[PDB]
């Protein structure tokens, strides 16, 4: 007879090319806001 | 120019006074720009002060009387705690005497007309209408502020809600009654009032 061939190796079908990981989660938003300045000395505040 | 310079009462009082000075210079040795003592101010126009019955009274109605501004906010818990003590002080000050000693002008830091009305219906002294520009022009004059919603001109943040301040005839401060100040003896600072030497002459 003419029995055909299939004997494929471990690495030839096991470590195939792969879908690459979808790069995501680029977390970046902002710094928190700054509050205004309302502090004074003694001499300028009362004298 | 008292207590500060970069506030709108003083900017308007200056402008009216040197326009008076240039008017008399053009009509007639006249010293320019006018002295701080020689300048003049009307603190409230014809429709500012209103009593409990909502009848308007002008400035001359307060002569011979110790007039104190009272900056207050209805939702503020300091204000809610202070208001009965101020009521009692005003009561027991103006009952036992030959004549009337003091008056309290209510200046409102509230957010809404109905909030102003609800916090106003508990007060027997005078007040200032909320949508009148005089209330926040007085705020900017006397440097009272709960939080920075007005751009400040390098001021001092003198005091927050609530405050009672003794005012003079031209809008200067005579004495500060220390509720929330450097001193902060709240609910008792009313007795520091010196209503004899503080008079709306």
């Amino acid at each position: 007879p003419t029995l055909p061939f299939h004997g494929e190796s471990a690495y030839r079908t096991d470590y195939v090319p792969k879908p690459l990981p979808e790069v995501a989660k680029p977390v970046e938003v902002k710094l928190p806001p700054t509050l205004p300045f309302n502090a004074q000395s003694c001499y300028r505040s009362e004298y | 120019s008292q207590p500060v310079f970069a506030s709108p009462l003083n900017v308007e009082k200056r402008r009216l006074n040197e326009e008076r000075a240039l008017m008399q210079a053009q009509k007639a040795n006249i010293q320019l720009p006018p002295n701080y003592g020689d300048m003049d101010l009307i603190l409230f126009p014809e429709g500012s002060l209103k009593n409990s019955n909502n009848t308007v009274i002008p400035q001359s109605h307060l002569k011979g009387k110790s007039v104190a501004l009272y900056f207050a906010d209805g939702a503020d818990p300091k204000c809610a705690s202070l208001l009965p003590f101020l009521l009692n002080y005003y009561r027991t000050m103006n009952e036992g005497g030959a004549n009337q000693k003091i008056e309290i002008i209510f200046v409102s830091l509230d957010r809404d007309r109905e909030a102003f009305e609800s916090h106003r219906a508990h007060m027997p002294w005078l007040s200032i209408d909320l949508e009148n520009p005089l209330t926040e022009i007085l705020k900017r004059h006397f440097r009272v502020m709960k939080e920075y919603e007005v751009p400040t001109y390098g001021y001092g943040s003198r005091t927050g809600v609530p405050s009672v301040i003794v005012i003079g005839s031209d809008g200067r401060e005579a004495q500060f009654l220390p509720i929330c100040s450097g001193l902060e003896e709240g609910d008792r600072a009313l007795l520091r009032w010196d209503w004899r030497n503080t008079k709306f002459a």
